[PDB]
This record gives C-alpha cells, structure tokens and sequence, in this order.
C-alpha cells in the first residue's frame, strides 16, 4: 500500500495473536512496544527520544505481522506513547519513504 | 509528539 | 527519490540561508529543529515523545527547503538531539510511505 501522511501512520500489528496499532516510524531505529507479556528474556537497553533517555526490555526473535507482512526480530518494551514500528522492521517488510 | 536513537 | 531505510533517512534542509541535516521522522507529528534564532514572533508549546516531554518555540509559516522542494509549515524550536522533519512538512513535498 501506499501511505500518505495527513493522519499519524497507524497500521494493526498482530503479535502474540492480538491485534494492537503501531505508528510506521522512519525517525525510529528500534521497534518500541508499550508494556506487554513477551515470551523469553530480555536483555538490557537505553534508548534516547525528544525527551531524554530511557531503560527498555530487549526481546529477540519476536515474530510481528504488519499489515499481514511477517516480520521477525528485535523488540523493545518500555514507557511509549503509542506503539512504533522503527526501522529494524520497517526495512524487513520493504517499507521505503518516496517523493 | 515525536518519535528513537 | 526512494529512500530505503536501512540507514537513518538524513537530508540537507536549507532553512533561512543555513544548510542542515534532518531526519525524515514519519513518527513526527511536527517539524523540530535544534536550538536557532527564526525571525518572527513565537508561542511556547511541549512536545512529548520518548522520554517525555521539551519546551519548544513555535514559528509558523516558515519556509523550508526539503531536498530542494519548498515546504511553509510550523517550526518547533528546542533543546532536540536532531533536527526532524514531521508530517507537517512531509505532506507539504508529496511524501509517502509504501510496501
Ligand atoms: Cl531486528
Ligand atoms: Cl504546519
């Protein structure tokens, strides 16, 4: 699909067979998901934002479907005001920015 | 609002 | 152009006679640039993302050339780690998000 950006990106995200919305983030290394139960450990990582820094859970080998395109990979899980979908993902599913 | 390093 | 997002989608902006570097951030409701002095009167605005929220100056109608097309939006000014280019002005030069 093609996405303009009048209105914040949001796409439905299935993970852990729920459905949940994510914001596509080109200005997001990592992907960042709002507190939820992941499946195995998680390692330690600071990550900065608009605000300053903050610690998140690092899980790998999450398997996430955006927009029914399967994707597998890192994870981030900490305080976010919305999920962000950044470009860890992003270029697994071919999202590229056109204009 | 603003999006991660 | 197409720009791919394995690397983080820095362009030059060209924003009152200076040449700068910004991330095309399409998880950016708007445009923040690092600290600067923009001619015209300002309104103190908050800004949230990760890590919370920062004070910023909001100039409107400023012009900005984005990879040479030209852009008239609002321009949030403060203490950012990056400049980054929101939806505000992503819209303003035809951009889009595909897969
Ligand atoms: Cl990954
Ligand atoms: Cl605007």
């Amino acid at each position: 699909p093609q996405i303009t950006l009048w209105q914040r990106p949001l796409v439905t995200i299935k993970i852990g067979g729920q459905l949940k919305e994510a914001l596509l983030d080109t200005g997001a290394d990592d992907t960042v998901l709002e507190e939820m139960n992941l499946p195995g450990r998680w390692k330690p990582k600071m990550i900065g934002g608009i605000g300053g820094f903050i610690k998140v859970r690092q899980y790998d080998q999450i398997l996430i479907e955006i927009c029914g395109h399967k994707a597998i990979g890192t994870v981030l899980v900490g305080p976010t005001p919305v999920n962000i979908i950044g470009r860890n993902l992003l270029t697994q599913i071919g999202c590229t920015l056109n204009f | 609002v603003v999006x991660a390093x």
